[PDB]
């Protein structure tokens, strides 16, 4: 046992040079024996096993005993040893793994796919990584396959997804030169759990499922992101990959709002960064070489955006309001010639959706809108009754229910006259993915629970 | 290496004999009917796996109406190999076949 | 009679001067028939490299022997072989079922190649009693393990005891004595005797 | 066929062969030595005919690559043999250059000069030039006579061959041409013509014995005559410097013509040029071993809800069991001593023996073919070999490889309707359900492929299937309302890879008002009797409806008729 | 794993190699990584340790 | 259109085997809505509406000890007309080991009746 | 379409060298990377090979049986239908082999 | 109307692998199995093979072994 | 007859060319007649 036991291996090993190993063969079908088994190699005895193999490794790198280091590797629960055999277990990998360094790529399989469990129990996982991702530099490569390999499934338990996004998010914070391949793994997959609960407004399990995801993005990005990594550090960066994906995958993808809320809260940050993501949703909005439909749909984040953002200024908010309202009276140079022409309204649906997004933001900034002098901004009496008597027409053909609350919110000031023409309306008397598109805001009152304690910062009522 | 290089030698040198040059052309100057199916086939596969198409659809959905649009502008970047059996080709362009 | 001895490393590494250390970064120009998608037809150069030079930086392919590094010079070779080479409209022939284009290249990988028997110089990173943890240009890895450490040799706790008496540390010079490439990774086997 | 997955690599030109034994043992897997297929438990055996390193069975693994019955190639190996054999189909061929050799001079019983002129005849028929392989007979003018002879025929070859290579009237590749291949007919009818009109030998004046046949590949070597004899033994001194006969000294034989008759036999079997010199040899027309083939290609044939054992198991089988009667046999007589075998003992040894390799012989006869073993059971409507599923009307040729089967197409009764177009087809609503079409998604119909998902397998118009970037089918059979509109919003997202960072999601659409069929009606005649309609989808029938305009084109009568369509 | 969508058919070595000394490695290896600035970027992030190296800097 | 079935289970039983398989409800889990078109002792009712997929007899296993099924095959909507229990002619063998269904298949005058 | 696409197409492989498709198999893999695709009639055994300089490391490959071989490893995959698969086996059973030709070499 | 098998050969399931979406297998999620086809033949020595799944064959009738000869006796 | 010409090609080591469009239906290649006659090559620039 104490001098036996150690001549039994050394007996095991001196069998190797002979190419028997039968004693290495029952002694490697005694390692990766279940840990809840009581026929398993207990404690004392593995240490006597690891120190002889730390001392030499350089005579088991052979064909023959290959199936020793897989029982090795393969311990079932070998990281709930006591920590005077953990710390030889430990101490075995940092020398396999860098002396034969064709075996990190099955370590790897495993310390990858064990992250199903809570951060409390993977604190010698991570550790581990962080070493062989500096050392073997290399093998920075392919663990993004190992990465994206052992992700949970969208109808798997609410214990193995949150497990496994909390540990990816630890692995997130050290290995910078990753970094979009984690993030384009997260909202590749929690869109993929929001476009079921759009459609419930199994729901009480579906709901349950993401709302500890999304939450466990939003408190460990509100950490990421800070003022002192800004000017300082790389929390552009963070937000850069934030705003590739979302112009990337959220755009694209139809009828969801769960996910741009977690642009509802990296933006409110700073001011930069609110800046920054308007002049993200201003080129992307009036750039001429995309189909209108994306022109349409970003102008719907647009109106729903400001409205709902909580820090805001004239000096922003009206200074591109004022150059939206040159860009609709530009809009009326030209093309009001070209409305009694052959061809239909549908020409300037990109008109009436961008006229939307003001009828919009009157809902919810007109108090904004008063300066100190009690005029208006902008000429609004120059322009709100001006828009309304042309050929264009943008009461009938813009929203029904959105925009004829802006007609008592216009007449309770009376800045311009509308109601005739809706007298006009019942006198006178392809599309239907556009129809149902203006009739979608993205940052609507959420239905979840947890996410709207969080949203208490920056996200405001109809009141 | 040098035994793929001696043998890239002869297949390039194989081809530059076989492609008969623009001057001598011979063949007929006009698109057979089976010369304009394989081209409306083929301009339609592209432009249903992505292609960058070159004209403005006018709400068409199927590529096929889309390919046939764009042979009437002369818009189709594709070139006809048309083999002779003995090995020889002439490169017509699309552009500069009279379609009928 | 018969050979296959046509996987002999034909180019030997010569040693640097002034130094004792060698060179193993060649530049092989080679030639290669690729796959086109059908959406990088406006921009075939760049469409090839996003495609099939990318997923070849810094690993192994055997067929040039070692690690390829980057690349340069890449040029479509044009199936109208009576243009020239300043022409800027190239063709590319279209399989028949598919509408994916087939086309070669010419392009120079620039490749660092170890071979048997040559002199590498590398750092050190750990040190254990059964061997010495190596990178190579601080990309590579290598390890002159215990049975090929010199007899005259010492281990304290730790850090390895030359013949003399002093540790050692940084930049090892070696020799190599195997390239395993099997797995995802490269692994240089060193030796110091 | 996909159309996101293409190939790179096309296949040009398929040279034939003869499969050697050197090469057999080579890729082989596990030889098969045992003559049962399983053993007690339900279960594989080890060494016999399904073995599990010939492919997957019940629920195994293959042990050579090591994947499922769903992934496994399959392998074939080899049953060994200690006679060659004569091969069934390479006899005739073999029974010509058999009556032809001389087995004293081991040269041909033709001239030497004769021989070098049908060699030089036959080069000349390779490169194509037909005039200079005439005008060889435009060459005649003892000891160094006919090495005069010999000497300016092969520089008119050589002469001829490298002046017809200046310019591109052949290359080294070898020109062949149907002209050319009939000359080849000629000379070589003429050339087993002329080597089986011989008597005595005309190189050393010896006289060759007989050879006869039977159809069972029993030849029986005819003894000589006395006044031949004695025109043998009066030529013993120049040369100075009916029992059944078996395989093996009929080889011996051959490999020492065909050592000597090298360079007019390498252009018998070579219409090209012979670029890699391989030399010819006697063994490629004797079956040393026997490939057998894997085992997905020998599964067993169920009938009703019984499993019957394969046919061609049966035919294997017989050849195994009588391969340990001889292989026991073969060391009977080496076990038992030399000098205490009688006249009589290894006279009964020796009616065993001649009676087993016979049964060997027709039994690799019977494996091979039908009509060419023994007339067994009385008729019994016999046991079809190899040769007999690769064969007439119902063969492979002619059943699975010039005419398939097809998915995609339907097929009904004939209805009339003048109220289409003359360029259309009625389809009923039984079959716009079922038939599919890959309909990629792009920015363009996106509109409308979402519209089709959410309508679902059973509304038309509608879509079945969907299919991801990876390949990864996902269907839409069971799925609900709110799983559909899921999947629906979810099309154009893209799934972030390295690989298929370039193709989309195609949609299994429905088929719809705009597609196109391809009707067909049997039997099909002339070539305007398969034509091309444009689909229109009508409610509430369950027959194709058609014009009365295209009843001249298939001949049709609405009384019953039914015509296929396809897609 | 690798359809022929990421990978040749064939590469084939045309020449044999020629050994280039360090300085223009160092010039080949600053002129590569300023033209390659998506999956690109965990292979020159690592390129990026070695154009250190061999200048010299640990 | 009437068309006989005959549900057999005496057949692969290898001449002297006791009754492996016996007809009637098990013990275990069955999914229960096999109730709603078998009766209690694994024979349908008379005049039920069979489609392709419902059940047409439940024989209970014993040698894997589970409550069967055998299902209608052809695709049409049938009926059953006549359930008749055939015993054996030999001697006792007594666990109703031979069945004979007659579905009856409605065929109303569609488009392409010859007349 | 209606011959090869819609009745089999199977993507099957060759070898660049021998021109065969019925001797090819996926290695079974070694320490745990990626299998790949091998040929058994253009391999040597390995031991032969070291009877006739060092034997290059990512040439060799291993059955389920654990034979080392070396070579054998340039292939390639094409479009053909299944009944040639079957027929290459059936002609072998007659002693006869297909060598294809197989290009781009 | 389901049959058990095995989990998906994808990280995206567990399921029993439901019978035949007409051709292939299916998980109840959606996923057909890639690839397999059911086989069929259509058209002397009786062996001992109880072919019932998807056309492949299954093995002899041995069940589990001492339940038929513990609840016999 | 099947056997006849297939002992006759084999003993003469004929390379079959693939041109016939009965040789073309067992190989898998495109047809000769028709649509397949020609190649169509694209037009990339630069
Ligand atoms: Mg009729
Ligand atoms: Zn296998
Ligand atoms: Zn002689
Ligand atoms: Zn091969
Ligand atoms: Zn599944």
């Amino acid at each position: 046992s104490a001098a036996m036991y150690s001549r039994f291996v050394k007996s095991a090993l001196d069998d190797l040079d002979k190419n028997d190993s039968t004693q290495i063969g029952i002694i490697a079908n005694q390692v990766a024996l279940p840990s809840k088994n009581p026929e398993r190699i207990n404690d004392k005895n593995l240490n006597i096993l690891l120190d002889i193999l730390s001392s030499n490794i350089n005579r088991i790198e052979s064909s023959r005993g290959t199936f020793l280091i897989q029982s090795i590797i393969n311990f079932e629960k070998w990281w709930e040893l006591p920590p005077h055999t953990l710390s030889k277990y430990i101490y075995f990998i940092k020398i396999l793994c860098s002396s034969i360094p064709k075996w990190w790529q099955d370590v790897s399989m495993i310390l990858v796919s064990c992250f199903i469990l809570p951060i409390k129990q993977t604190v010698c996982h991570h550790d581990m990584l962080k070493y062989f991702l500096r050392m073997i530099p290399s093998s920075m490569g392919f663990i993004d396959t190992y990465l994206a390999k052992f992700f949970p499934n969208k109808n798997d338990t609410r214990r193995k997804l949150v497990n496994y996004t909390s540990n990816l998010l630890k692995l997130r914070g050290y290995c910078s030169e990753l970094g979009f391949q984690i993030w384009s793994l997260l909202i590749e997959k929690i869109i993929s759990i929001d476009v079921e609960l759009q459609n419930e407004l199994g729901i009480k399990e579906l709901s349950t499922k993401l709302d500890s995801i999304l939450t466990l993005v939003s408190t460990h990005v509100e950490e990421q992101v800070t003022p002192e990594s800004l000017e300082s550090g790389e929390g552009v960066g963070v937000f850069n990959t934030l705003t590739t994906l979302f112009k990337t995958h959220v755009l694209p993808t139809y009828y969801t709002r769960s996910i741009q809320y977690i642009m509802f809260h990296v933006s409110q940050q700073q001011l930069e960064l609110m800046d920054s993501f308007l002049v993200t949703l201003i080129d992307i909005s009036f750039a001429v070489n995309e189909a209108a439909e994306k022109k349409i749909k970003s102008l719907q984040y647009l109106g729903s955006y400001i409205a709902r953002a909580k820090k805001l200024s004239r000096t922003q908010i009206i200074f591109v309001a004022s150059y939206l309202t040159s860009w609709l009276n530009r809009y009326v140079i030209e093309r009001e010639e070209e409305v009694d022409q052959r061809g239909g309204m549908e020409r300037f649906k990109h008109f009436y959706a961008a006229f939307q997004a003001l009828c919009y933001i009157f809902c919810f900034r007109h108090n904004i809108f008063r300066d100190t002098d009690g005029n208006w901004e902008c000429e609004l009496d120059k322009f709100f009754q001006r828009m309304v008597i042309s050929k264009f027409n943008p009461l009938k053909f813009c929203n029904e229910n959105v925009m004829l609350m802006f007609a008592r919110i216009a007449q309770q000031e009376s800045v311009a006259y509308c109601f005739s023409i809706i007298e006009n309306n019942n006198n006178e008397r392809t599309r239907q993915q556009f129809i149902d598109l203006q009739s979608y805001f993205p940052y609507d009152p959420l239905f979840l629970k947890n996410y709207k304690i969080l949203m208490k910062e920056y996200y405001i009522e109809w009141s | 290496p040098e035994d793929f290089q001696q043998h890239e030698q002869i297949r390039r040198k194989t081809l530059k004999e076989k492609a008969i040059p623009k001057d001598q052309r011979a063949t007929t100057p006009y698109m057979t009917k089976y010369e304009r199916a394989r081209i409306l086939g083929t301009r339609a596969l592209q432009i249903s796996m992505n292609a960058p198409v070159f004209v403005d659809l006018e709400g068409e959905t199927d590529p096929l109406r889309i390919a046939m649009k764009e042979l009437a502008e002369k818009k189709i970047p594709l070139v006809i190999r048309r083999y002779l059996p003995d090995g020889s080709f002439e490169d017509w362009s699309v552009e500069e076949l009279i379609v009928d | 009679a018969r050979f296959i001895k046509k996987h002999k490393k034909q180019v030997t590494n010569p040693i640097d001067e002034k130094n004792g250390t060698s060179n193993c970064i060649v530049r092989v120009p080679i030639a290669l028939y690729v796959s086109l998608a059908p959406m990088y037809l406006e921009n075939p150069l760049q469409g090839v490299m996003k495609q099939h030079l990318n997923p070849l930086v810094m690993k192994y392919n055997n067929k040039v022997g070692g690690v390829v590094l980057g690349y340069e010079g890449l040029k479509i070779l044009d199936a109208d072989p009576l243009s020239k080479e300043d022409t800027s409209e190239k063709l590319i022939k279209i399989t028949p079922d598919t509408p994916f284009g087939f086309t070669w290249c010419h392009v120079n990988l620039y490749v660092w190649q170890p071979q048997v028997g040559d002199v590498l110089e590398g750092y050190i990173f750990i040190q254990s009693a059964s061997h010495i943890g190596l990178l190579i240009h601080d990309a590579f890895n290598a390890s002159i393990k215990k049975n090929n450490i010199p007899v005259d040799w010492t281990f304290v706790h730790g850090h390895w005891v030359d013949s003399n008496g002093e540790p050692i540390d940084g930049k090892l010079r070696f020799t190599v004595r195997n390239v395993h490439t099997t797995g995802r990774v490269v692994s240089v086997d060193g030796t110091l005797i | 066929m996909d159309i996101s997955k293409p190939v790179g690599s096309e296949i040009t030109s398929v040279d034939f062969g003869i499969l050697t034994a050197k090469e057999i043992r080579n890729l082989s897997a596990k030889q098969i030595t045992n003559p049962t297929v399983l053993d007690n438990l339900g279960h594989p055996v080890s060494g016999g005919l399904y073995d599990l390193a010939l492919g997957a069975f019940l629920r195994n693994l293959c042990s050579t690559c090591g994947l499922d019955e769903k992934f496994c190639p399959g392998h074939q190996g080899h049953i060994e043999l200690p006679v060659p054999c004569y091969n069934p189909l390479f006899f005739n061929q073999l029974y010509i250059y058999l009556r032809a050799s001389c087995l004293f001079c081991h040269h041909f019983r033709l001239k030497s000069v004769e021989v070098h002129r049908y060699a030089c005849k036959l080069r000349l028929l390779q490169y194509g030039l037909i005039d200079e392989s005439y005008k060889l007979d435009e060459i005649t003018l003892s000891s160094t006579l006919l090495n005069e002879l010999k000497s300016k025929r092969s520089e008119y070859v050589d002469m001829a061959i490298a002046k017809a290579l200046s310019d591109g009237r052949t290359t080294e590749r070898g020109s062949f041409t149907a002209t050319v291949n009939d000359e080849r007919k000629k000379l070589v009818h003429e050339f087993h013509k002329k080597l089986l009109s011989r008597g005595k030998c005309d190189n050393c004046g010896m006289f060759s014995p007989k050879f006869r046949k039977d159809g069972f590949t029993k030849i029986f070597e005819t003894a000589l005559n006395e006044k031949q004899i004695t025109n043998n033994r009066v030529k013993g001194f120049i040369r100075q410097d009916s029992t059944y006969i078996l395989s093996t000294e009929v080889k011996n034989i051959l490999d020492t013509v065909f050592r000597k008759e090298q360079c007019v036999l390498q252009y018998v079997f070579h219409s090209r040029p012979n670029l890699s010199r391989k030399l010819v040899k006697a063994d490629s027309f004797f079956m040393d071993v026997l490939v057998v083939p894997p085992t997905r290609f020998r599964l067993p044939s169920k009938l009703g809800e019984e499993v019957h054992e394969n046919s061609q198991n049966q035919l294997l089988s017989k050849v195994l069991t009588t391969s340990l009667l001889i292989r026991d046999l073969n060391d009977d007589l080496s076990k038992l001593q030399k000098d205490k075998v009688s006249l009589e003992d290894r006279r009964v040894i020796f009616s065993r023996l001649m009676n087993a390799f016979v049964t060997i012989q027709n039994d690799v006869n019977a494996f091979i073919d039908s009509t060419k073993a023994q007339g067994r059971t009385s008729g019994k409507v016999p046991i079809p070999g190899v040769k007999q599923a690769l064969e007439k009307k119902e063969g492979l040729f002619r059943k699975h490889m010039m005419g398939k089967r097809v998915n995609y197409a339907a097929r009904s009764v004939i209805s009339p309707d003048p109220n289409i177009e003359t360029n259309e087809i009625g389809v009923p609503p039984v079959f716009a359900v079922k038939l599919t079409y890959p309909e990629p998604v792009t920015a363009y119909n996106i509109a409308e492929l979402r519209q089709a998902v959410i309508n679902g397998p059973d509304k038309w118009p509608g879509a079945t299937q969907i299919q991801n970037e990876d390949g990864s089918l996902v269907s839409l059979i069971g799925m609900s309302v709110e799983q559909r509109k899921a999947l629906a919003n979810q099309l154009l997202t893209p799934s972030s890879n390295v690989s298929t960072h370039t193709l989309n999601k195609k949609v299994y659409r429905h088929i719809k008002n705009r597609d196109v069929v391809l009707m067909n009606r049997q039997p099909t005649l002339h070539k305007a009797s398969m034509m091309g309609h444009k689909v229109r989808v009508l409610p509430n029938e369950k027959t194709l409806r058609l014009h009365y305009a295209n009843t001249g084109a298939y001949n049709a009568d609405f009384d019953g008729d039914e015509m296929n369509m396809h897609f | 794993t690798a359809t022929t969508l990421n990978t040749p058919v064939v590469i084939h070595a045309t020449q044999l190699p020629q050994h280039v000394s360090t300085d223009e490695v160092l010039q080949f290896l600053e002129s590569f990584i300023d033209e390659k600035e998506t999956n690109l970027s965990s292979s020159i992030s690592q390129l990026k340790r070695i154009q250190r190296d061999f200048k010299g800097l640990p | 259109m009437y068309k006989t079935e005959k549900v057999d289970l005496a057949l692969n039983r290898n001449r002297g085997d006791p009754i492996t398989q016996h007809f009637g409800f098990g013990n275990d889990e069955w999914p229960k809505e096999w109730l709603e078109k078998l009766d209690e002792d694994g024979l349908p009712y008379i005049g039920t509406y069979v489609e392709e997929g419902d059940p047409i007899c439940a024989y209970f296993d014993d040698t894997l000890n589970k409550t069967k099924i055998k299902t209608y095959h052809s695709s049409e909507p049938a009926y059953i007309e006549e359930v008749n229990l055939i015993g054996d002619e030999s001697n006792k063998f007594q666990e109703l080991q031979t069945v004979s269904i007659k579905y009856r298949i409605r065929r109303t005058p569609q488009i392409g009746d010859k007349f | 379409d209606r011959l090869l696409n819609s009745s089999d197409y199977t993507q099957a492989s060759v070898c660049r060298e021998c021109g065969s498709i019925l001797t090819t198999q996926q290695s079974v893999p070694r320490i745990g990377s990626i299998s790949t695709v091998c040929c058994r009639r253009c391999s040597m055994r390995f031991e032969d090979a070291k009877k006739l300089i060092f034997i290059d490391d990512s040439q060799i490959w291993e059955d389920g049986q654990g034979n080392k071989f070396v070579g054998g490893n340039e292939t390639t995959t094409v479009a053909i239908p299944f009944v040639l698969k079957y027929l290459d086996s059936e002609l072998s059973a007659m002693g006869i082999r297909l060598r294809y030709n197989v290009e781009p070499k | 109307t389901f049959i058990r098998g095995p989990i998906c050969g994808t990280d995206n399931c567990p399921s029993r692998l439901w019978r035949i979406i007409d051709g292939r297998r299916t998980c109840q999620y959606g996923h057909v199995m890639e690839g397999d086809v059911e086989f069929n033949d259509d058209e002397t020595r009786r062996l001992n093979l109880t072919t019932n799944a998807t056309g492949s064959f299954q093995s002899s009738q041995l069940t589990n072994s001492q339940l038929l000869q513990q609840q016999q006796r | 007859t099947t056997c006849q010409f297939l002992t006759k090609a084999v003993l003469d080591n004929e390379r079959e060319q693939l041109d016939s469009p009965s040789a073309r239906i067992v190989v898998g290649k495109l047809n000769n007649v028709g649509t397949g006659s020609f190649d169509v090559l694209a037009k990339v620039p630069n």
